[PDB]
C-alpha cells in the first residue's frame, strides 16, 4: 500500500532470492511469523527487505503485541519510515536504556531542607512532593524548577493524590485541602477527620480519606463537600482503596472492611491478620492486604472469603503493587516478592548478593522491571521476569550513615526520587533520572 | 524485623 | 462421490469430494460454478500431487524439498485457498531466518549487499539491538 512507493521509486537492484521473487502480498506474509529481533536483522540484507520490512501493518501488530498501541512520528535516495517501527523501536531503546544504558547525573530538586518527604506524586510533567514541614512543592519533572509552594496547612503533610492540576493533601492539622496545581491556590479545605489524615485514594471526582480517628470520610472533589462518613473501625485507619463502588479500608484493628460507601454500610469486616493491617490493593475484584503478620491476604471483594494467605515474608510489608493478578511486596525483612494472586504462587524473590541491605520503603513495576527503594540509600532495577538483579539506579554516597531513599514514582522515560536522612548526612531533596532517548 | 525505619506522623 | 481435477499440463487426478473440500478454490469451482474436470491453470501436475498428500495427511518432512518447491507450494496454496498448507510453508521459509545476521542471511537465500558503503552504515545504526 505504502511500499509499493518505494519499490517503483528506489529501483533495487534485480535479486535472485527467494523473498524478492514472491508476489509482495505473500512476503509480508511469510515476513510476518518473525519477531522484532529478526525483522530488525533482515531489513540489513539488501535494499529490497528493508523496504518490504518497513510495512506499518507489519509494526502495527508486533508494536500492539508489546502493548505500545501509538505510533512515533517525527517531522538521498530517500525512505518512508513506518511510525509503528519508530515507535517500536524507541521503546526497545528505553528499556535497554533502562536496563544498561549509562546513567546521566540527575536533576536535583533541593526542598523540604531537614524534613521529610511523605508523599510524592508524578503526573505528565509535574511532580508534587509532600512534607512534615507542613507544605507541598510542585515541579517540573523537565526543568527542575519548583513551580509553586502549597502553604496552608498548620500541621505536617502525610497522604496526597493528584489527579490533573487538583492535588488533594492530608494534614497533622485534621484537614485535607484541595488544591489548583497552577495556581498554588486553595480552593477547599475539607473538616470532619478529628485526628491525623493518614491515607487518602482519589477516583475521579471523589476522594476517600482515612484518619488516625479511625473513621473514613469521602468528599466531593469539586463542591469540597463530605458526603459520608465510614464508622465501624476501632484503631486508626491506615490504608484506603476505593475504585468508584467499594471502599476497602485497613486498619491498626488488624481487620480490613469493605463498605458501600452511598449507603455508608459496612458490608464485610475481613478477619485473619493477627496484627495491624498496614497496606492495601484492590482491582474490583481481590482485595490485597499486607500485615505487621509479616503474611499477606488475598480475598474476594464480592464474598468476603479469604482465597490466599501469603506466607514467607518475616515483617511489615510496607508497599504492594497490584497489576493483572500481578503483586510485588516490598518489605522491611529486606526482599521484595513477585506473587501471582490467582495461584498463590510465589513467582519470585528478589534477594541476589545485591540485595537491600535495610527496609524496602517503596516499589513500582511493569511487565520488564521491578524498581525498589531503600534504608539503604539505594534504588535497584530488577528483571520481573527473572527476579534477577540489573543495577543500582542510584546509590547515595550517605546510605550506609543515615541517607535514605523515602519514595520513588517511575514514568516510562523518568524515575523520580524522594531523597533524605533523620540525621543530616543527606539534604531532602528529589531526583529525577531521565531514561529518554532520539 | 526492622520496621518503624519507616515514618509515620507523631503521636497527639 | 469423488471429483476429477485437471492441471495446466493437462493431467486428470481423481479426488474425493472430502480431501478436496479443503481448498475453497476448488470448492467454489464444484459447488457453485459447476466445474464437471476442475480446471487449476496455476498448478502443475507435480505441485497438484504434492498439494493432494498434504490435504491427505491433513483430513514438516513434507515441507523438507528444494527451495523452488516451496516457492510453489506456496504459490499454490495462495491460487488454491488451502491457509493450512500456505502457514506449514511460509512458517517453513521464516524459520531459515531467524537468528541469523544480515551477512548469514544473504547465505541461506543468494542474496547480494546493493547498500553503499554509507547506506549500510546507516540501515546498521537504524536497526541496532
Amino acid at each position: 500500500t505504502q511500499v509499493k512507493h518505494m519499490m517503483q521509486v528506489i529501483e533495487p537492484q534485480f535479486q535472485r532470492d527467494f523473498i524478492s521473487l514472491l508476489p509482495k502480498e505473500l512476503a509480508l506474509y511469510v515476513l510476518s511469523f518473525l519477531e522484532p529481533k529478526d525483522l530488525l536483522q533482515a531489513a540489513q540484507t539488501c535494499r529490497y527487505w528493508r523496504i518490504l520490512a518497513e510495512d506499518n501493518l507489519l509494526w502495527r501488530e508486533k508494536c500492539k503485541e508489546e502493548g505500545i498501541d501509538e505510533p512515533l512520528h517525527i517531522k538521498k535516495p530517500g525512505f518512508i519510515h513506518s511510525p509503528w517501527k519508530s515507535a517500536y523501536i524507541r521503546q526497545h531503546r528505553i528499556d535497554t536504556n533502562w536496563r544498561r544504558g549509562e546513567l546521566k547525573s540527575p536533576k536535583v530538586l533541593k526542598g523540604h531542607d531537614d524534613h521529610v518527604i511523605t508523599c510524592l506524586q508524578f503526573c505528565g510533567n509535574r511532580i508534587v512532593s509532600g512534607s512534615d514541614d507542613n507544605t507541598l512543592k510542585v515541579w517540573s519533572a523537565v526543568t527542575g524548577k519548583c513551580l509553586r509552594t502549597l502553604v496552608g496547612h498548620t500541621g505536617g503533610v502525610w497522604s496526597s493524590q493528584m489527579r490533573d492540576n487538583i492535588i488533594i493533601s492530608g494534614s497533622t492539622d485534621r484537614t485535607l485541602k484541595v488544591w489548583n496545581a497552577e495556581t498554588g491556590e486553595c480552593i477547599h479545605t475539607l473538616y470532619g477527620h478529628t485526628s491525623t489524615v493518614r491515607c487518602m485514594h482519589l477516583h475521579e471526582k471523589r476522594v476517600v480519606s482515612g484518619s488516625r480517628d479511625a473513621t473514613l470520610r469521602v468528599w466531593d472533589i469539586e463542591t469540597g463537600q463530605c458526603l459520608h462518613v465510614l464508622m465501624g473501625h476501632v484503631a486508626a485507619v491506615r490504608c484506603v482503596q476505593y475504585d468508584g463502588r467499594r471502599v476497602v479500608s485497613g486498619a491498626y484493628d488488624f481487620m480490613v472492611k469493605v463498605w458501600d460507601p452511598e449507603t455508608e454500610t459496612c458490608l464485610h469486616t475481613l478477619q485473619g491478620h493477627t496484627n495491624r493491617v498496614y497496606s492495601l490493593q484492590f482491582d474490583g475484584i481481590h482485595v490485597v492486604s499486607g500485615s505487621l503478620d509479616t503474611s499477606i491476604r488475598v480475598w474476594d471483594v464480592e464474598t468476603g472469603n479469604c482465597i490466599h494467605t501469603l506466607t514467607g515474608h518475616q515483617s511489615l510489608t510496607s508497599g504492594m503493587e497490584l497489576k493483572d493478578n500481578i503483586l510485588v511486596s516490598g518489605n522491611a525483612d529486606s526482599t521484595v516478592k513477585i506473587w501471582d494472586i490467582k495461584t498463590g504462587q510465589c513467582l519470585q524473590t528478589l534477594q541476589g548478593p545485591n540485595k537491600h541491605q535495610s527496609a524496602v520503603t517503596c516499589l513500582q513495576f511493569n511487565k520488564n522491571f521491578v524498581i525498589t527503594s531503600s534504608d539503604d540509600g539505594t534504588v535497584k532495577l530488577w528483571d520481573l521476569k527473572t527476579g534477577e538483579f540489573i543495577r543500582n539506579l542510584v546509590t547515595l554516597e550517605s546510605g550506609g550513615s543515615g541517607g535514605v531513599v523515602w519514595r520513588i514514582r517511575a514514568s516510562n522515560t523518568k524515575l523520580v526520587c524522594a531523597v533524605g536522612s533523620r540525621n543530616g548526612t543527606e539534604e531532602t531533596k528529589l531526583l529525577v533520572l531521565d531514561f529518554d532517548v532520539d | 524485623k526492622k520496621f518503624e525505619l519507616l515514618p509515620t506522623p507523631p503521636l497527639s | 462421490p469423488s471429483i476429477k481435477l485437471q492441471s495446466s499440463d493437462g493431467e486428470i487426478f481423481e479426488v474425493d469430494v472430502e480431501i478436496a473440500k479443503q481448498s475453497v478454490t476448488i470448492k467454489t469451482m464444484l459447488e457453485d460454478l459447476g466445474m464437471d474436470p476442475v480446471p487449476l491453470p496455476n498448478v502443475n501436475a507435480a505441485i497438484l500431487k504434492k498439494v493432494i498428500q498434504w490435504c491427505t495427511h491433513h483430513k514438516q518432512e513434507f515441507l523438507k524439498v528444494d527451495q523452488g518447491t516451496l516457492f510453489e507450494l506456496i504459490l499454490a496454496a495462495n491460487y488454491l485457498d488451502i491457509k493450512g498448507l500456505l502457514d506449514v510453508t511460509c512458517k517453513t521459509v521464516a524459520n531459515m531466518i531467524k537468528g541469523k545476521t544480515p551477512e548469514e542471511i544473504r547465505k541461506t537465500f543468494n542474496i547480494k549487499n546493493d547498500f553503499t558503503e554509507e547506506e549500510e552504515a546507516q540501515v546498521r545504526k537504524e536497526n541496532q539491538w
